[PDB]
RNA sequence: UUAAUUGCGAUAACGAACGAGACCUUAACCUACUAAAUAGUGGUGCUAGCAUUUGCUGGUUAUCCACUUCUUAGAGGGACUAUCGGUUUCAAGCCGAUGGAAGUUUGAGGCAAUAACAGGUCUGUGAUGCCCUUAGACGUUCUGGGCCGCACGCGCGCUACACUGACGGAGCCAGCGAGUCUAACCUUGGCCGAGAGGUCUUGGUAAUCUUGUGAAACUCCGUCGUGCUGGGGAUAGAGCAUUGU
RNA sequence: ACGGAAGGGCACCACCAGGAGUGGAGCCUGCGGCUUAAUUUGACUCAACACGGGGAAACUCACCAGGUCCAGACACAAUAA
């Protein structure tokens, strides 16, 4: 008995802590996000990485435990909750995934530069209209200083924003202190398979048909 | 109860009644349901519930079988295995007996004896 | 029977399409049922300061849920419901079934 | 049993360390076709024995009171209801009295009728008209009459008579006739065995006439009732969903299940032999098996081939030499009367076999040999039954050890050999256990290590039952269309709506040659291009 | 932490069966769940043992999630008292 | 010229990209599609009053039938400044009239480029480098005060300084939104009390109960009378209650 | 980039013709100052001053006068049934 206008914003509340718990949990395997798939007598909640190996574990070892993991604090019944595990594709076309490569390109040592070049190159390999590298904070100096990176072309405002750019932030900690990395990543509109195929902006006039006068007339019967 | 609802299951949705589980008459099965809201059969009407030597012999016979046949589907578990050439069958109940090597520390001692 | 079955999804579009099946089972299977009855949309709203701290002009932002709800009665024997129940799943939507 | 949480398929480097490759695979397209239904046995206890029938004719034949448990979900569904229902029984676990389920479902309502039964093979129609000749017409006063390929009855004969047995290619011409053949026109309930054969050569014969009454009870809108015996089918929904059946009355237990248990043995052999010394390495294993699991009880080999039947005997009987009793088995201490049946083998193998109680059957012989070959095995005076897999469908023979000698069949069409389908096996695990003789019976599935592993995973369980008719699609579409039913294309796409296949297309499309959509939508054109392929043809 | 020592006898073989425990970071509310005793015990006593490798922590949204490690478990076997290979937190 | 390097044009430039626009949400039109006792309407039944002559005003969930105009919608169409007339190298455009639901980017917002502040926040963060403290700790907790303390200066506001009013009766109209499950939320109705409020049930997890949220300014009748007055209620005294230990 | 240099453009966070005001009184509230043990503290032209969603009796609380508790994991050595 509760109130659907609560019902519903619990499954928000719901869909936020896995989010954070398995970002917190699973983020040295890429975590990629999570799906949250309801079904009558049962609940099935989908976790894509890229080496889902180390996020099953030996005979899903990792799976049954995060299963009973979730169980005892969601305070759900026996059974009620099974977790798959499946590779993410496009692993270039992930603004998730791919910013994880900043984090780990930026703890090993490797300069900033290159780093985010390696990126954009790799991102725009992958089929992408443009891309977009974003890194804040204390570089090699006392007075803190923003790099960005571009590359191809990006769209600013309005709904298609919403749609063909996905943004992803990543907080990195070094010693000397914190660095802020953004990716944004433009899919191709006409590969969208889905919704628009291309901005609203742009019209495509077909080309026409060129036939020559017939200059006669002609009668064709059964 | 004396419902009106003539649950014609035969059982395929609802369990059977136990005590009534089928008409003597007409071979309709009674479900549960079908049992307590009415102490007749549905299809023919007819009383449904009556208000070893002086048996039929073949009727206490038969249903010896049954009961075999039950055990059959019940104990199903088994028989569904298949003994081939190649399998250890490990003369091991459920584990290794503990992960312990002295019962056969006799065999070298027998070995010694030897 | 009266079986009752009700949609409180929040993205319409999906909603449609789970309405759709639903009505075009209903009349091949022959039954007798009230049409789709659309709820209002239920606007949830949150406005807040767009500022973490208390420095800067005073910028107010409103996010906001929308809320669908569609239900339709029935009227049939158990069997096509079960059925029903175990057909039609789509992510975010949620149904509810009750008798009488 | 219990459905895993997804599918892992492992791959390693077996030299080199921390090289692994591995992935996850998930299943979310389990649909209500892609289930087996199956039915538990629950507690009905109490039969209904003989008495319980209200019919004096009947309760004074059909000596047995004891009432099948095994017909539990069934019993007296279709003896009142008018709706079909799918009865599947192997072995002998009904063949006889389940049959007679015709006669109690709606002949009494009006008697005098023309009820027909229809058998996928000749060897089945003699049966089933020899036993039941003298059980049914000399007490219920109705006469069998016979309508197969060799036999030509009189047609005042067939409109007269009660119980009709017909080869569904038979029963294709009848029917190919079925709008001036006065003759069919009081058919209420059509009664079948052998259902999964739809993959079989008879298969779109037999699939294509169940689809013609569907049409004929929906246009002439009175049912036409349908009755299917049949083995343990995987794909029981759309058994139950092509065949019509509603949900009151249906018979599908799994193979464990029995009258009488049965054990089977798998034996691999090399595969490096291709198909002629792989007789030599497993004949010997053969010979000891049957004195291993059959010591003093009947047995049965089957060969793979014609010249399998004679290279068998030939060393069977020569490592029965080697040991004491050289006729062995043989149940006949009368000389005089050993001399007299010896007298009436005619030639050839049987001359020299019979006297070693082996039995030799293929079909290379007299008429009269054949069933010497098996009124001897009815006195057990032979044990082994050695024949050819055409025999899997004759006669009961009541036999304890089934061998299957050998794997993977000759084909033409290929120019090699192709293996085994899981529809004669099946049947031949049957064969083995004989009732009311003994407690269990055994049988060898002796084979390749290659398809030992998948036997293995299968045997018991089994596959769905599949339908190949569009392979003759051409010769059997016009089957019903020809009389002139339908003169537009639009109405094709209804014609095999009906049928197995429309069920399975949508079901198995990679078994039906689909590749490029797996929706039901796909199918569609798909099946439009089937229909499309045959009209330019 | 000074209080007898039965409490950790049923909290730890608690872990040992499922492997996975959590528990609020609300001190002092009396009640943790589906463990008799209360929670600063409770908390307190995984990550005095998180130290020596045994034990994972995990603070996402204060909830304090707790699993445990191949090694762990075996040491914990031995508090137990219990033959090898008989009932793990993720066994077959 | 445009709100806009918005677009014309004279041109050593042509052709383009980001921002604007386009886009998304919302408010306006549909007697057109699909509808709908949790929304209405009309009619048909029972039934009350007046007139009785055929009517008007009502009430009624098992008393039934029909439809979707108003009500909720989902899918669509519609406006592009349309037509005409003026002005302009007669180009972008601007003005007037007609029609139109809409002709001030249709009204309003969401998003909003390159770049900069050494702008604000370590007191939002289990974000944070360093420093400081770490056990009579600046950690945490319990008791009592303070954050309200006043001779004063400023900033945003609420009352008003009266008859276009103040006061007493009656007339009587909205929209946005919200509301309890292991709790005690929103409360109708009956009773008591001037009032605050109290008491017993009721309905509601909500288009169906609060709720038609009968809100106020306002409309009509009466009292007052240009008197720092019945304007204004600051500063105060006594008493009756609510919430919360 | 800057200019205490000149054009041209815009803008009811400029003016124009006006409307409503504020600034004048009481009170509420915030800041500075005074005071105190503390009257916690950030922000000082637009771009701070019913702002920190800050309408604080206890908590919040960051301040003052006081009384407790230790949540110093772990390792090493020490006391020691
Ligand atoms: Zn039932
Ligand atoms: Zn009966």
């Amino acid at each position: 008995l509760i109130s659907k206008k609560r019902k519903l914003v619990a499954d928000g509340v719901f869909y936020a802590e896995l989010n954070e718990f398995f970002t917190r949990e699973l983020a040295e395997e890429g975590y990629s996000g999570v799906e949250v798939r309801v079904t009558p007598t049962k609940t099935e909640v989908i976790i894509r990485a890229t080496r889902t190996q180390d996020v099953l574990g030996e005979n899903g070892r990792r799976i049954n435990e995060l299963t009973l993991l979730v169980q005892k604090r969601f305070k759900y019944a026996p059974g009620t909750i099974v977790l798959y595990a499946e590779r993410v594709q496009d692993r270039g076309l992930s603004a998730v995934a791919q910013a994880e490569s900043m984090k780990f390109k930026l703890l090993n040592g490797l300069a900033i530069r290159r780093a985010a070049y390696g990126v954009v190159r790799y991102v725009m390999e992958s089929g992408a209209k443009g891309c977009e590298v974003v890194v804040s904070g204390k570089l090699r100096a006392a007075r803190a200083k923003a790099m960005k990176f571009a590359d191809g072309f990006l769209i600013h405002s309005g709904q298609p924003v919403n749609d063909f750019i996905d943004t992803a932030t990543r907080h990195v900690l070094m010693r000397q202190g914190v660095l802020g990395i953004k990716v944004k990543i433009m899919r191709d509109p006409a590969k969208s398979r889905t919704g628009p195929k291309a901005l609203p902006d742009a019209v495509t006039i077909i080309e026409p048909k060129e036939e020559e006068p017939i200059l006669a007339p002609s009668v064709k019967d059964y | 109860s004396g419902s009106s609802k003539n649950c014609n299951c035969q059982g395929t949705r609802h369990p059977v009644f136990d005590i009534a589980p089928n008409c003597l008459h007409c071979g309709k099965v009674v479900c549960v349901i079908e049992g307590l809201n009415k102490g007749k059969c549905g299809h023919c009407h007819e009383q449904l519930i009556s208000d070893k030597a002086e048996e039929n012999p073949e009727l206490l016979a038969a249903q010896e079988r049954l009961d075999r046949l039950l055990y059959f589907q019940d104990t199903s578990a088994e028989r569904t295995k298949i003994i081939d050439n190649a399998s250890d069958f490990d003369m091991n109940q459920e584990v290794g007996l503990w992960g312990s090597a002295r019962e056969r520390a006799l065999a070298l001692k027998k070995q010694q004896r030897n | 029977i009266k079986i009752r079955i009700t949609l409180t999804s929040t993205k319409v579009k999906q909603l449609e399409n789970v309405s759709s099946n639903i009505v075009k089972n209903a009349e091949q299977h022959n039954l007798v049922k009230k049409g789709p009855v659309r709820l209002p949309t239920k606007v949830l709203k949150i406005s807040t300061r767009k500022t973490p701290n208390g420095e800067g002009s005073k910028t107010w932002e409103t996010y906001e849920m929308r809320i669908h709800k569609r239900y339709i009665d029935l009227e049939a024997p158990v069997q096509i419901v079960k059925r029903i129940t175990q057909i039609t799943i789509e992510p975010g939507v949620d149904v509810e079934v009750v008798v009488a | 049993d219990p459905l895993p949480p997804q599918v892992v398929v492992k791959v390693v480097s077996d030299t080199w360390i921390g090289c692994e490759s591995t992935h996850a695979i998930s299943f979310q397209h389990l649909i209500r076709p892609f289930n087996e239904t199956l039915q538990t046995k629950l507690l009905k206890l109490r039969p209904l024995p003989t008495s319980a029938l209200q019919n004096p004719l009947i309760e004074s034949i059909y000596p047995f009171k004891y009432f099948n448990p095994m017909q539990t979900m069934t019993f007296y569904t279709l003896y009142n209801t008018n709706e079909n229902a799918f009865v599947g029984s192997p072995t002998g676990s009904g063949k006889t009295i389940v049959a007679e389920l015709a006669i109690w479902h709606a002949f009494k309502t009006f008697p005098g009728k023309k009820i027909v039964y229809i058998a996928p093979m000749k060897a089945l129609v003699r049966e089933r008209v020899d036993d039941w000749r003298k059980k049914i017409t000399p007490v219920t006063g109705d006469k069998v009459v016979e309508l197969t390929g060799d036999s030509l009855p009189d047609p005042k004969d067939v409109h007269d008579a009660t119980i009709v047995i017909t080869t569904p290619e038979k029963f294709d011409g009848i029917s190919r006739n079925w709008q001036t053949r006065k003759f069919v026109q009081d058919v209420s309930l059509i009664i079948m065995d052998e259902i999964h054969l739809l993959a079989s050569d008879r298969g779109p014969i037999l699939e294509m006439i169940v689809s013609r009454m569907n049409y004929i009870s929906s246009q002439t809108k009175q049912p036409v009732r349908l009755l299917g015996m049949s083995t343990a089918v995987s794909n029981a929904y759309d058994m139950a969903g092509w065949l019509g059946v509603k949900d009151h009355g249906l018979y599908n237990f799994p193979s464990s299940v029995r009258p009488v248990p049965l054990k089977m043995y798998i034996d691999g052999f090399p595969d490096n032999l291709a198909f002629c010394p792989l007789m030599k390495t497993m004949n010997k294993p053969v010979f000891m098996a049957i004195k291993q699991h059959s010591p003093d009880k009947p047995a049965l080999i089957f060969v793979a081939s014609r010249r399998q039947t004679r290279l068998t005997a030939l060393d069977l009987i020569h490592l029965c030499g080697m040991e004491d009793n050289p006729r062995r088995f043989l149940n006949i201490d009368d000389e005089e009367e050993l001399q007299y049946y010896l007298s009436q083998v005619t030639d050839d193998t049987l001359k020299l076999s019979l006297q070693f109680g082996i039995g030799l059957h293929h079909a290379g012989l007299v008429q009269k040999d054949r069933s010497i070959s098996h009124q001897l095995f009815q006195k057990n005076k032979i044990q082994i039954l050695i024949a050819t897999s055409t025999l899997a469908w004759g006669v009961n023979l009541p036999a304890h050890l089934v061998i299957i000698k050998g794997t993977q069949f000759f084909d033409a069409k290929i120019e090699g050999y192709r293996d085994m389908d899981l529809t004669d096996i099946l049947q031949m695990m049957g064969r083995a256990g004989r009732p009311a003789y003994d407690t269990t019976g055994t049988a060898i599935v002796y084979t390749k290590e290659s398809k030992k592993m998948f036997y293995k995973h299968f045997l018991n369980v089994g596959f769905p039952v599949e339908s190949s008719l569009h392979k003759v699609l051409d010769d059997h579409l016009g089957a019903e269309i020809t009389s002139g039913s339908i003169t537009n294309k639009q109405e094709a796409l209804d014609f095999l709506s009906w049928t197995f296949l429309f069920r399975r297309a949508h079901h198995n499309p990679t078994y039906y040659g689909i590749e490029d959509d797996t929706s039901t939508a796909g199918v569609s054109e798909h099946l439009s291009s089937l229909i499309d392929s045959t009209l330019e043809n | 932490m000074l209080m007898p020592k039965e409490d950790r006898n049923k909290i730890h073989q608690y872990l040992f069966q499922e492997g996975v425990v959590v528990a609020k970071k609300d001190f002092n509310q009396a009640k943790h769940e589906e463990i008799d005793t209360k929670n600063l015990y409770v908390i307190k006593a995984l990550q005095s043992l998180t130290s020596k490798g045994y034990v994972k922590t995990q603070f996402s949204w204060q909830y304090y999630y707790y699993t445990l490690t191949e090694e762990g478990v075996e040491y914990l076997r031995e508090y137990l008292n219990l033959p090898e290979h008989i009932v793990p937190g993720t066994y077959i």
